[PDB]
């Protein structure tokens, strides 16, 4: 019953991983040095957590799944594999391999009808199988009614949903980052928990940033460009650096699964749909999603987000390939230096006033019977622009206490116009909720399109080798 | 639990399941002296008293030091032989943990360097040429039972004497025994000695005093007029096991041990 | 006897609970970290009291209730559900398949009697039956004696219970959220100790409030204006946010439930009846209303609320969509701040002062000439807010000692007009009550309303297939 | 022979409540969170010191009471209902549900008489039983001796004891709130320690009292009217606040039960009458009358108050609905806070400066850590009026010290009269008041009509058709 973790025994994030899961006993056991350790022993709970809740003796699609993983679950899995990426066929590779050492080995595992599937679709890449197929989401003709998504940022979520709905879905998971700061528009942020930093394409050659490189140099007073420029906006490119791996995301796919409460999908058949979140931990959340058939109730296009830690999104000055430029940057702060920051932001404090209090207030000495260690809330390199974005705050707070207007009516006058002011923090206390505008009502879907098939005659020769022997 | 005083002699009953070994009650220092019928050894109370925290951590980390009194039960005996028993079997109970403490500081600490701690070291737990070697993870002494972690050595771990009389509790008898307690006073060796010597009896063993004590009546028994008289020690007499009852007993010496010791020893 | 609760076992909720139900003993434990925990503990309470006070074999009506809730207790239920909101088919299923899965299981309740019900139901809509039925609360035609309403918010009081009276209904009870706050036409308000949130949709786009989103920008001088506003009030259209939920409501159908304490119903039959609190809790309240046939009596038509904590409500000054306005806002405050808040309220205090002693006071207090910490501590987020408004009062109060006046007179300056003195905060200290002014009497109940079914083929299907598993 | 009080087990009214009553030992058990658990306990104690102390073989009238709280008595008692409330349709069929409910199990305190006399009633409402009656106080025709009235301000005093007397009744109670309040015509007032407050109805958009209600949207100059009132003066309607229970009242009928020592009634028949105070605690009072026949001594019509705390009225300043007002509030004070005032009081003292000493006295004081203040001995709310008091107070007080006259006799330039904002009543001081102490007026407000419904009566019978 203990739920074994690849965490180290003193570190931090394990206190953190227990009160997300109260159902359940965390013990540490390190097995490797991997740089993204945290990043892996949440999903790990969280497929434990979905699995006893769910209904026995039911079959599920697993979206873009390696088979290797759910190779010991005694559940029913319909893995649905495409040949799209370039770490595919290691996958394959590795999952018929472990499959032959596997056979004979074990009792009641269904080890052999896994051996006949594989088989079957080598000989014929049309054929569908109950357990292994090479379709895509929406070419796969399989039958369910639990669907999972585990990391998948690759798909458009209205349009998935609604060919899985159509086969007979009812109710669907989704496991990944959080979605809110790209919804404000960012450039830049950083997950200090799981040490994960994304950037912009346009902003890859900074210099203070957490994802960047540049190189020195001596600085001239002329020099031309066949660009003008002169507009500095986001763009559909983002850059993703988990540990030490690298992805490549778009923005219109990430923000299409910051789904409302409640949505309609309206086609040849009709559904309506909700969407809640259940576990979330420092920017990882899991989702249910409900499907129903029919048209019922009304929409209202709102989607709303918990805060239990602070977050925060200023604006910072820096050097782009030795040009001075502005933009904008978000991260988090944890709840407990929040709230021991109350005092001194009822005056004005400059920002070097600002960094060595918080310097003070992170860094303790802790000392067992002989031997020292140091011992930090928060990492280092994210406090200089942290202070900056409190100076700030506590700046325009004030100014709003003497420029007070009259109640129920709207200053406008010479000329009949109203003046805007200026902001350059924003800053969600915890314990806050923020609401987004987004669309509810979803019409098209149709794509159609033709199948082709994804393999190689000399992938095929060498799974069909490696799974040739006696047992 | 209660206890009875029947007509001014005083017996305990062991009725409480508590920790007790042998035939002698386990309990804190604190319920001694918080009862008027336990006034005649609340001086023991208060000098095993002083010796009772729980631990500390940081830069001076120590451990929890619990201390406990021992008393006989079962017996109607009287008022003055329960103060002697009480405190021979209580400061046996206190000695062993004392021992157990200071081996188990050195494990988890840094040996001190000018002193002779250095005669303790850390040995892998395989290669235990040690009979019996002492162990951190139950803080024990024990033979072999793969103490895990690495294992501690020393001068002491070589005979764990402290060990060996834990168990002597369980066999210690707590009714005194009547008997015409006779002795000789005066510098030893005049007639006392001879009395043992030259004019004993053919059951009586010679297990008194130190055990070159034990051997020099023998091989005085033996050259001068002879009887066969054997020879056992104090310390094996008390630890071990008993056999076929001594006639006469002329035990000598034994103003140096304890008065409680004597007792269960008779 | 006892009784658990999902709170967590260190929680400062629990001494709360404790003294609001003195009659049972409540201990915790924990199986989900749900975001509004302490929300559903006070709802789990109040219905195990209701079913203690009313004696047993007396039939029982629920308005708007989830059947699944009920299904293991020994009242008789009848349970009125119409297909009017987007959970609705989501519930339904999930009762269909829990009554289906403890079918042989289960022997002291009428679960043969249940499932025998649904089906007859599913037949033809029309069918009305002793435990479940698909009408409104105006189109029932079971006769009961009580009548339950847990948060329920979308319907007209006196409407609905001149309804439930003709056909003899005795007793009825409420449950949901104390109305005070919309009495006073406030913009935005919180309870802080549900973790919930309420604004008005006109400030969607603030900043410092609880619920809003705002952007960074560098300022427009002069903006272009189609249309002329001038005006801001309240308007009829509220949002709420518990925890992480969202719920829209309306504001007549809000103040209809904060009824007087005697009024009459008189249409083609009269009644009189009543209106008591039994239970409070920062928030939740617990009312219970008896009907009688027949006229007796006088009625005056005023309604009465009791504080046992201080209750704020201030004007504050903030920037909506880049432009300055001002609004009110209102929130509670614990009752052992305000006790200890008294000494230096004599005095004139800047908002920078109070804001300092306000975070001192929420670690440590005296009682009973010893000290110890709070234990009673209040949100962070709210503390700027409720500084400004502490400032305000005293001022406030110093200028009527400087402006004494005769006794008996009542200065006016044929036209007489009188000056009326600013004031910009109403604060109710604990143990002080608050009376208004409402409507006891009302005649026009003549609604001629036809009905209409709202189920659908695929979801009949559905229903009939999950109730086919016998086993 | 214990008895438990619904309250908290760590209330701090449990000393004021016992050294009330020493003649039982009171003992706390709470079982309902109820916001007048102060108000029901002293009722509950009051009832059981009358019950002893009458002879156990006389008969007892009730006047507007609920008979459902009666039924597990050993007395005799004739309860008079009437219907001319909302709340009676509801007493009356508890009454019958727990009548039939206990039947056949308790056959000690005479169920079945009780039911059958129900019965007898409903058929023909306009007979006198026994236990059940169906007339006011005045139309009713029973004979008995002892006459009690609970919590009843709906009636002129005289009136009811003349109709009282000549049906044979030698003896009366009477449990309420204290009338002195009324006697100074105040405007607002409050009883701290059973948390009600009271108000009338000129004044109920204050802004700074314990009941009131105001708005925020404001700031304008200039509002037209067209009468030029320039009064504020008391009115009949009075309202009152209990926990979360609203009573309107009238001070006429509030001021006729502050009777004097001795008075007369005069008519077809004669008797003199003497009231007297027996239990007085933080504003409730018992009060014990007794009725002779004939005329004997003399009157003089004065009423005497004993205050065992202080008592203070003092006038106040505070905007109603916008405009600046004045006008006069009245409170308690305990006594341990008035002693200990009494050096500073000495000289002139602003009013921050009182306020800061009375919060240090009431929350923030200790002497061993055992008794103290039990850090809370007045309520917080009504500080800023206590310090603007005795402020008041202590300055009028110098100011006669320094107008030194001669010994008796008085100048006339015809003479001036002085200014007074503050009466203080110290502990241990008395109170005298004038009043009227001859009646003889023989009003016959006889209007009889009954108040039963048929759709009622139906409920009633058919509660009682089955006997389990
Ligand atoms: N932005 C993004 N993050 C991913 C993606 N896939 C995985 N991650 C995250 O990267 C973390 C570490 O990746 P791994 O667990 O090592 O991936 P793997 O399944 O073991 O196999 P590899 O991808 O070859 O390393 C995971 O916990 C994911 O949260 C992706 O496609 N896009
Ligand atoms: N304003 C408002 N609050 C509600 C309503 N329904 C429930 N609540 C409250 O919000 C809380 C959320 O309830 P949940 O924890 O989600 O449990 P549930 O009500 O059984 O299931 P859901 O349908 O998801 O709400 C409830 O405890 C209620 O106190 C509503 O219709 N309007
Ligand atoms: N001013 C005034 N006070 C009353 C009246 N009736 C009762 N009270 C007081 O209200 C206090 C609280 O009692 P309630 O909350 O009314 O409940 P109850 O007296 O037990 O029974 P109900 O009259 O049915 O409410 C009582 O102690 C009375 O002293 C009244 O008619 N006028
Ligand atoms: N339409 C799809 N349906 C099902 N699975 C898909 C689909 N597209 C991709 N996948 C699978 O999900 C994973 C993502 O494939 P993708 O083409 O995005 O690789 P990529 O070039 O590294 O981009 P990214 O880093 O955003 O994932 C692949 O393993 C792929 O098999
Ligand atoms: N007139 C009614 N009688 C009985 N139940 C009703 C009535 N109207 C609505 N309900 C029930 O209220 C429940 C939820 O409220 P509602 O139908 O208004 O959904 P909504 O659109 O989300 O609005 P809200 O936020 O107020 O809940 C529904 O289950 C519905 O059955
Ligand atoms: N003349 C009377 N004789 C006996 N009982 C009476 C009489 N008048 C009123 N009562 C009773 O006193 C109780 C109080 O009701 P009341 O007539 O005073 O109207 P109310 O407005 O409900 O109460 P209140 O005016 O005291 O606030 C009622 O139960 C009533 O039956
Ligand atoms: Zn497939
Ligand atoms: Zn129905
Ligand atoms: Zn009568």
């Amino acid at each position: 019953d203990p739920v074994y973790v690849d965490i180290d025994a003193d570190s931090a994030f394990l206190k953190a991983l227990q009160r997300a899961y109260p159902m359940f006993e965390v013990e540490p056991r390190q097995v490797t040095p991997n740089d993204a350790a945290n990043a892996r022993a949440f999903s790990h709970l969280a497929i434990k957590l979905i699995e006893q809740e769910i209904d026995p003796d039911s079959t599920i699609l697993d979206i873009g799944s390696a088979p290797a993983r759910r190779m010991m679950s005694d559940r029913k899995y319909h893995c649905v594999c495409p040949m799209r990426s370039a770490e595919d066929p290691e996958r394959l590779a590795n999952y018929a391999r472990k499959l032959a050492s596997a056979a004979g080995k074990v009792l009641d595992r269904n080890i052999s009808g896994k051996i006949g599937d594989l088989q079957a679709v080598m000989a014929v890449p049309d054929t569908e199988t109950p357990t292994f197929c090479l379709h895509t989401d929406v070419s796969c003709r399989q039958r369910a009614d639990v669907a999972i998504y585990q990391d998948v940022y690759a798909v458009h979520a209205p349009t998935s949903l609604y060919h899985q709905a159509i086969k007979g879905v009812r109710l669907a998971y989704w496991v990944g980052f959080d979605t809110t700061p790209f919804m404000y528009n960012a450039m830049a942020g950083a997950y200090p928990s799981y040490s994960t930093n994304w950037a912009d394409e346009q902003v890859l050659k900074a210099k203070n940033i957490g994802l960047c490189s540049t190189d020195l140099t001596e600085g001239r007073r002329g020099k031309l460009s066949i660009m003008r420029g002169k507009k500095l906006e986001p763009c559909d490119r983002v850059l993703f650096s988990v540990g030490s791996t690298l992805y490549p995301e778009s923005r219109k796919l990430l923000k299409s699964w910051h789904l409302p409460s409640v949505f309609h999908l309206k086609g040849k058949l009709s559904f309506t749909c909700r969407c809640d979140t259940v576990v979330s931990c420092e920017g990882y959340v899991v989702k249910r999603i409900t499907m129903s058939p029919g048209l019922y109730g009304k929409t209202t296009g709102y989607a709303v987000t918990h805060h239990a830690d602070g977050f925060l999104m200023c604006k910072t000055t820096d050097t782009v390939d030795g040009e001075r430029v502005s933009f904008s940057v978000c991260t988090y702060v944890p709840a407990t230096i929040c709230d021991q920051m109350t005092g001194i932001l009822a005056t004005e404090v400059t920002p070097e006033d600002a960094q060595k209090l918080l310097v003070g207030l992170n860094q303790r000495i802790v000392v067992n019977g002989r031997t020292q260690r140091n011992t930090n809330t928060m990492k280092n390199y994210m406090i200089p622009v942290v202070a900056q974005a409190f100076s700030k705050w506590a700046k325009e707070c004030r100014k709003d206490m003497e420029d007070e207007k009259l109640l129920g009516v709207r200053e406008r006058t010479c000329l009949w116009a109203f003046k805007k002011q200026k902001t350059h923090t924003v800053y969600k206390r915890p314990d806050t909720q923020s609401i987004q505008k987004v669309q509810a009502e979803f019409d098209s879907f149709v794509v159609p399109s033709l199948w082709s098939s994804g393999l190689s005659i000399p992938l095929r020769t060498r799974i069909k080798w490696l799974l040739s022997k006696v047992p | 639990g209660i206890i009875e005083t029947p007509r001014g002699a005083i017996k305990v009953t062991a009725q409480p399941t508590d920790h007790v070994v042998g035939e002698y009650l386990v309990l804190s220092p604190q319920t001694v002296l918080r009862s008027q019928k336990l006034s005649l050894i609340h001086a023991l109370a208060e000098q095993v008293k002083t010796c009772t925290h729980s631990g500390r951590a940081g830069r001076y980390a120590v451990e929890a030091y619990d201390g406990r009194v021992l008393v006989p039960s079962g017996y109607a005996i009287s008022p003055e032989d329960f103060q002697s028993l009480s405190e021979s079997a209580t400061m046996v109970y206190n000695e062993r943990e004392f021992v157990n403490r200071k081996l188990h500081h050195i494990a988890m600490h840094g040996p001190a360097l000018n002193t002779d701690e250095e005669s303790y070291e850390l040995v892998r737990a395989e290669r235990t040429e040690h009979e019996y070697v002492y162990d951190v993870d139950q803080r024990r002494c024990c033979k072999k039972e793969e103490a895990a972690g690495l294992v501690l050595v020393g001068d002491l771990t070589n005979p764990p004497y402290h060990e060996f009389a834990y168990e002597g509790l369980k066999i210690r008898p707590a009714c005194p025994y009547k008997i015409a307690v006779i002795g000789v006073f005066g510098v030893p060796g005049s007639g006392k000695s001879a009395i043992i010597k030259n004019l004993v009896t053919r059951q009586d063993l010679v297990t008194s005093g130190k055990k070159e004590n034990c051997q020099e009546i023998t091989t005085d028994v033996m050259r001068q007029r002879g009887l066969e008289i054997s020879a056992r020690t104090v310390d094996s007499l008390l630890l071990n096991g008993c056999n076929r009852p001594v006639d006469v007993l002329y035990v000598d010496e034994a103003f140096a041990c304890h008065s409680g010791t004597l007792l269960a020893l008779i």
